[PDB]
């Protein structure tokens, strides 16, 4: 999962 | 927004769509390719191909089981095509690039047309 | 295999996918969660979850046009998700993070219930 | 595009  | 994303999420949901249509699970069209027939889901071919988002998007193309191409269409092309729509992979050679890229132009698939002129360039 | 990739294919699919649920084009499905209905595809639910997978793979099940979830599964939580199917976009927040895991995990869909574990593990 |  990542901050887009 | 504040959204967090699934970097893989794309690509397994494709892996899935994949997995359907290898047995069979909820295809909704046969396309018929000179005495070939391939089986896929219509949502696939239109997020793929600008050809199949204009048939299937059309009021009484949307409702048929049966797509006849072009009988210039080559069955290996559009195979490779089709692998390529379920797996971002595309198997490009030498003895099938010409035939890929004619198949590509007819499908409207831009990303696909764009490398085959690239490789033609460069040979 | 000498196949080559196209880096974004996966994403550009989902994202004309979403394009085709927003524009209510060939959704085959209406999911009922209390009041609220949500129509989508078949195909996307089932690449995206473990309950719709099994639904859709049944017999009987997989000819139905309407589904109802179980009454306990909260409507906005459910719209989270299916956004999530759609996007790869989760809109995590403190106010509906416990609504978000329990439909997850009613959903089957494992690694949004990792993500909203490990944010209340860390609260 | 790139070799996977
Ligand atoms: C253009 N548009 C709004 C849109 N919405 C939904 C879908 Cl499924 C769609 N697909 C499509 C259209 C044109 C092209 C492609 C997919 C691939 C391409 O090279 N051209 N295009
Ligand atoms: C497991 N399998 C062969 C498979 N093939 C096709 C599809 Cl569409 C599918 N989808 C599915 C099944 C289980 C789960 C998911 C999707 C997401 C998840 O967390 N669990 N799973
Ligand atoms: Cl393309
Ligand atoms: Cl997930």
């Amino acid at each position: 999962w990542v901050i887009p | 927004d504040s959204c967090i994303q699934f970097t893989r999420h794309a690509s397994d949901v494709l892996l899935n769509l994949n997995r359907l249509r290898s047995r069979d699970i909820l295809t909704d069209v046969v396309i018929v390719v000179s005495r070939e027939q391939f089986r896929a889901h219509k949502t696939v071919l239109m997020a793929c191909s600008g050809l199949f988002y204009s048939i299937f998007t059309d009021q009484l193309k949307c409702n048929l089981s049966v797509i006849n191409l072009d009988p210039e269409i080559n069955p290996e092309g559009f195979c490779i095509l089709l692998d390529f729509m379920y797996t971002s992979r595309l198997n490009l050679r030498e003895g099938n690039i010409m035939a890929v890229m004619a198949t590509a132009m007819y499908l409207q698939m831009e990303h696909v047309v764009d490398t085959c002129r690239k490789f033609i360039k460069a040979s």
